[PDB]
RNA sequence: UUUUGUAUAAUGGGUCAGCGACUUAUAUUCUGUAGCAAGGUUAACCGAAUAGGGGAGCCGAAGGGAAACCGAGUCUUAACU
RNA sequence: AGGACCGAACCGACUAAUGUUGAAAAAUUAGCGGAUGACUUGUGGCUGGGGGUGAAAGGCCAAUCAAACCGGGAGAUAGCU
RNA sequence: GUAACGGGGCUAAACCAUGCACCGAAGCUGCGGCAGCGACGCUUAUGCGUUGUUGGGUAGGGGAGCGUUCUGUAAGCCUG
RNA sequence: GUUUAUUAAAAACACAGCACUGUGCAAACACGAAAGUGGACGUAUACGGUGUGACGCCUGCCCGGUGCCGGAAGGUUAAUUGAUGGGGUUAGCGCAAGCGAAGCUCUUGAUCGAAGCCCCGGUAAACGGCGGCCGGUCCUAAGGUAGCGAAAUUCCUUGUCGGGUAAGUUCCGACCUGCACGAAUGGCGUAAUGAUGGCCAGGCUGUCUCCACCCGAGACUCAGUGAAAUUGAACUCGCUGUGAAGAUGCAGUGUACCCGCGGCAAGACGGAAAGACCCCGUGAACCUUUACUAUAGCUUGACACUGAACAU
RNA sequence: CUUUAAUGUUUGAUGUUCUAACGUUGACCCGUAAUCCGGGUUGCGGACAGUGUCUGGUGGGUAGUUUGACUGGGGCGGUCUCCUCCUAAAGAGUAACGGAGGAGCACGAAGGUUGGCUAAUCCUGGUCGGACAUCAGGAGGUUAGUGCAAUGGCAUAAGCCAGCUUGACUGCGAGCGUGACGGCGCGAGCAGGUGCGAAAGCAGGUCAUAGUGAUCCGGUGGUUCUGAAUGGAAGGGCCAUC
């Protein structure tokens, strides 16, 4: 219903995402994860997008 | 008012004792842990009990509160 | 395909993939038709003369397939790691 | 006359080998985010159409 | 005939005689049979014409992959026990 | 004088009986309305089918009318008998 | 219209219990015949002194045949 | 007067009268890809459309909604036009990731752009609408006025009272708690007219109590000619049961010598018409509308046919 | 090159005038002893009207159609997908317009891991204190709790609290269960990289079971797989996703 869909971007750069859900009402701030990406095989920082 | 239901579900044991298995079998479909596991048996996320090695289901009861264990004894 | 109103299976699954250009003037030559060409070379008009291949054929791999037992020389065909092997062990040639 | 094929059956499936018939599996087409990454991950790979619908096919595609 | 069910008060037929309904064409799959056999076979066409020529083609002897591509392997994956 | 009155011809058709494999695919008998008018009638002509005509009832358009008849698409289609 | 034993009739020819007998089917056995499915020994393009067994049937599936007209066989054969 | 030729003749249609509305004439409107024709060889005292329906008294209030009419500051809005931006291509420069003029090219869509719709006013003999609350007040566009009323309208209802009858669900008159009258989809009366609906009375009667007799045409017999529907086959009884559930045909039992003729209609679920009612089929056809998708017609604008001057 | 005055000058606009397009169902002449038609002269209109293409509005005037099923007939009412229980006859499964309730979410912590902990109720005593607020002890032993229905579970706790964290990971997957099928589900284990723990180890979301929508069309990111003469590019494929 209200919890909206975002995607998680990687940053490597390598164009790589994740996609996840949100409330936006509450706890509006960015999420940021560290996720696994494994177009350069590495865990790197995951930050909120779209 | 009263015209609804859900799909059964088939729970229930799929594999009775003595009979053999192969590892990665199904024992018993549960809601709840009503059989806990045993020797050679792991429990799943929705509580399902498997073989973890090729042998022989065996059940027993055990410990304080006589609760009902699934064991696979290696043939 | 008719179930019944039922939506059937070929509308059920998705489509996938495309048809490529390239594979029909592509062709595969097994090793037996290295002996049915005339002349002992071997390559694209000389096969298309032997009747191995359509004249619409623009490409051509050799494979280990059969048995080649008399020395033949390639040329302007790709050939296999094994249909090489087969090739240079009945004293034959590849060249590109 | 020739027969027709059924062109979205030539379209969805291809002949295998021995005769049976592979085609891509439904339900990996766009609400994604909901489902788990094994159930898109064991979907990603092809599939042998089964034996309930194997007549259904090929008389959908009778000049594969 | 149709039905779960018809002596049925359910349909059909007044009787006889004549006619009256699963066919033909082309594709395709399977079974039998015959020829040939890693080969099989021609179409149109020519032809003093059911001969003979015509192998243009078609299927088969290699598959995998969306594809390039590789090939008794190939795809999947950075890589597969 | 009168879309006046009674009433034959003429034009109609309110009631009853008959008849209903009829004398007749709408009539006969006895009664009944109009009967110088918006009357009636002969001869010829015009309006044609999604059209005509209609003091209007879906009425009439060759015994056929909520879309004539003939021929064609046509062996329409019929998960029904 | 008797019309609540099928009827006649029955004080048992009714009910209970116990016995021995009989009737009673297209069931079973007897004798003769047909067909199929098998297994058998002599044997061989097999059938049988054999042997066991099967043989109701709609929708439907499978197997084998009869008969009608026409073509060759056939200017043959039959026929005033 | 007209009307469903062939089950409806009427309270239905028409009608003289009245009102609204459109129409200035190449009229509106209609038939027509068009030409043309009717309207009309007429000209607003005319012509078309629409509604009501002699005549008498009249015809109350509401423009909130839909429609039509008129006017407009402004909003949005098509075709057409194409500002700016983005991308592809390659001249070139690049010890190169890459950048990248011009031309052609794909894409975006600044600006202009009419009616319409939004908004304001009129119009009800346009479609239509016409209250509650407590013994002043809310709401509305306004709150049913005149007249009529158990009515062709009143469910309860055979309303109540009276008239007429011995007895009156009908009729007549009055009443008013009008389920659910009402003023040109007209209201209320009205002399005359009516093969019009309802009620009552005099006369008359075979309508009836309750049928009798008679005269003719059939019916019946004789001679002649000579159909029809229907029909699985019949050696075609009653009763009680049974049974696809209502029996000439089954079971049990009773009665019954064989065959005609005149009659009657209780059965042969008698004959006639593949039920019209009901339901069904992803059946058909007609009609309606603010269902959908279209379209003729009407209407707006741009470009063409289509030009010259002049002033701002 | 910044800015700013004018016109020959190009189209934009309002207006007025004009005539030569175009109209005339005005008059007179002729073809012609002819209310047609045409030509001509003249008047009246006049770039308006009107017609072609394109365009917005209106448009039951006309046309083609659609308007579900279940259903103790049909209609009106109800229902239609998913989860829990019962009917359900002690494996599974099992119908009715049978009896009862829920879902169409939530949470970056309410997930993972390490360490720790143990409820309801009542009794008694105690400042404001009441039958029920916090504290102290006692009986009690899950009569609590679980994010939301019900069932089954949970003390090793799956219930409560805190520290660090992102395994709500990527490729695969022996083997199973349940489906006519489309599919759904569980899963040890292998490779990579990671979090917590000294370590053994645990972690591929949450106590489990509802919280969902095939295909086609299309949008976005990546991927030189393809690229219709060649090099690009468009378009298409594959992967992620709306």
């Amino acid at each position: 219903g209200i919890r909206e869909k975002i995607k998680l971007v990687s940053s490597a750069g390598t164009g790589h995402f994740y996609t996840t859900t949100k409330n936006k009402r509450t706890k509006p701030e960015k999420l940021e994860l560290k996720k696994f990406d494994p177009v350069v095989r590495q865990h790197v920082i995951y930050k909120e997008a779209k | 008012r009263n015209g609804r239901d859900s799909e059964a579900k088939r729970l229930g044991v799929k594999r009775f004792g003595g009979e053999s298995v192969l590892a990665g079998s199904i024992i018993v479909r549960q809601r709840g842990t009503k059989f806990h596991a045993g020797a050679n048996v792991g429990c799943g996320r929705d509580h399902t009990l498997f073989a973890k090695a090729d042998g022989k289901v065996k059940f027993e009861v055990k410990g304080p509160k006589n609760r009902k264990f699934i064991s696979i004894e290696a043939e | 395909g008719f179930e019944g109103g039922q939506m059937p299976l070929y509308r059920r699954l998705p489509k996938f993939g495309f048809t490529s250009r390239k594979a029909a003037i592509t062709a595969e030559i097994r090793l037996s038709d290295l002996a049915k060409v005339e002349g002992g070379v071997v390559d694209l008009n000389t096969l298309k003369a032997a009747n191995i291949i359509g004249i619409q054929i623009e490409f051509a791999k050799v494979i280990l397939a059969g048995e080649v037992t008399t020395p033949v020389t390639v040329r302007g065909l790709r050939v296999t790691k094994g249909a090489r092997a087969a090739i240079e062990a009945a004293g034959g040639k590849i060249e590109e | 006359p020739k027969i027709k094929t059924v062109r979205g059956a030539a379209k969805r499936f291809k002949k295998t080998g021995k005769g049976g018939f592979k085609h891509k599996h439904a339900n990996l087409r766009h609400i994604l985010t909901k489902k788990a990454t094994k159930r898109k991950r064991h979907l990603r790979p092809k599939a042998m159409v089964s034996k309930g619908d194997l007549g259904l096919v090929i008389a959908c595609l009778p000049y594969a």
